[PDB]
């Protein structure tokens, strides 16, 4: 199953995961594809901050859907 | 220059002789980013001027940012920025080499405009009156209505460059030369076929000659500049008069308003690098010497990118580097060496105007990481 993660700028990043993954191994999976360490990764998806917990089916997260990138670096 | 500063500090003085017998508070303004102008207009519209000059303090909905001078900073960069967003109808974008904003004419397009246009005067002025920094840039016409300034044809320049050197064409030439018609009337694009507006009494059914040129010249440009947008001018200055007296901001040029509400026109690294502190890190570790090389070899764009990324703002303060604001005071820029680890991208706290910075292995690393941090988190409040 592929989703994206959609980035402030808007850039897209396509991730290959599979509904039981949890937003803790598709934070894992960006890291590998963007070089950005997970406790600085929030993930947004139809308005709602994502739980490193949770899986993708706990959010209703199906194929083809897109998710939101915010990084944690300001205060 | 030194003139300037003549100026503002008459100007600030008078300001605070205003207030005096003021019992200010801090005011909380709760607003969500992404309806930041809509919320701040539910929340700042129907506050009295005197409430306007309280201390405000910006919490963003569902951001750990706790505002200590640096998200108030930030909310008055991205609200100035959605005010001139055209899906508001308030504001258009005048034709030119540097953009700057006009007045939208078919501004009743949204039915509370008014509403809106003295609340959008109100911010600018507070802006003012914080002696924060907006995104905003008008024309010589708009900086000149504030300033109670008398508006001639040739002002026309900087609001339509194009449309100004057809009207110098027009005074030069023969209107037998033209190969076009004109009327005493000016168009109205309000999504009508052919509504158009008189410049004169029965205006559209009196045809320009070389004997009455000269008079429509003058009478177009007062109703592109002035008529045509004359109660959306008079609630924008009821809104910014309300706190800040005519008297006091009329003391200034167009320039030098222009100036108090945009701050300095360019970001200079070298003055950025003679007023920097630095905490666990020297002047000369590597990663410092990469830091500045990495944010030389940033364009325009890109360096304001990194001012919003440590102060929340990209708009410079008119006295420079060495006098940028922090909570108590003046705070000049410091970077921190995070020793954390070196696979996290930098970190800021926006309120201090410091830069986390990890000691990187490399410069094509530090410069990789500098980059992803500004682009992809220019403006957001993840940390407290």
């Amino acid at each position: 199953m592929q989703i994206f993660v959609k980035t402030l700028t808007g850039k897209t990043i396509t991730l290959e995961v599979e509904p039981s993954d949890t937003i803790e191994n598709v934070k894992a999976k960006i890291q590998d594809k963007e070089g950005i360490p997970p406790d600085q990764q929030r993930l947004i998806f139809a308005g709602k901050q994502l739980e490193d917990g949770r899986t993708l089916s706990d959010y209703n997260i199906q194929k083809e859907s897109t998710l939101h990138l915010v990084l944690r670096l300001r205060g | 220059g030194p003139d300037f500063d003549v100026k503002r500090k008459y100007f600030r003085q008078e300001l605070e002789r205003l207030d005096e017998g003021l019992r200010k508070e801090d005011m909380a303004v709760h607003v969500r980013r992404d309806h930041v102008f809509e919320d701040s207009y539910r929340e700042l519209h129907r506050k009295s001027p005197e409430e306007m000059k309280n201390r405000l303090y910006i919490v963003f909905e569902g951001e750990e940012g706790q505002d200590a001078g640096g998200l108030l900073r930030e909310w008055y960069m991205i609200i100035s920025r959605e005010m001139f967003n055209p899906m508001y109808a308030l504001f258009r974008t005048s034709p030119g080499d540097r953009v700057t904003y006009t007045i939208n004419p078919s501004s009743h397009c949204n039915p509370n405009h008014l509403s809106y246009f003295k609340f959008v005067g109100r911010i600018v002025a507070k802006a003012v009156y914080d002696n924060r920094l907006l995104e905003c840039y008008f024309t010589r016409s708009f900086y000149k209505h504030i300033l109670g300034k008398s508006v001639r044809y040739t002002d026309m320049e900087s609001e339509d460059y194009h449309f100004y050197q057809g009207l110098v064409y027009l005074l030069e030439n023969d209107v037998s030369t033209l190969g076009y018609d004109l009327t005493f009337s000016t168009e109205v694009q309000e999504f009508g076929v052919c509504e158009v507006r008189d410049l004169k009494p029965n205006g559209a059914n009196i045809l320009v000659t070389e004997e009455n040129k000269k008079e429509y010249v003058h009478l177009v440009c007062q109703m592109r500049m002035t008529g045509a947008i004359r109660k959306q001018l008079a609630a924008f200055l009821e809104g910014f008069y309300e706190i800040i007296p005519k008297r006091l901001i009329s003391i200034f040029t167009e320039q030098e308003l222009e100036l108090l509400i945009s701050g300095l026109p360019t970001i200079d690294i070298d003055d950025l690098k003679s007023n920097t502190e630095y905490h666990k890190y020297q002047s000369n570790s590597i990663q410092i010497q990469w830091f500045w090389r990495a944010l030389r070899s940033f364009d325009q764009a890109d360096r304001a990118k990194f001012l919003q990324f440590v102060t929340g703002t990209s708009k410079v303060p008119l006295q420079g580097f060495a006098a940028l604001e922090g909570m108590n005071g003046i705070q000049k820029f410091q970077i921190h060496r995070d020793d954390r680890s070196t696979d996290r991208l930098p970190s800021a706290h926006t309120c201090f105007n410091q830069l986390d910075l990890p000691a990187y292995e490399s410069f094509e690393k530090l410069r990789h990481m500098l980059l992803l941090a500004i682009q992809e988190c220019s403006e957001g409040f993840g940390l407290a």
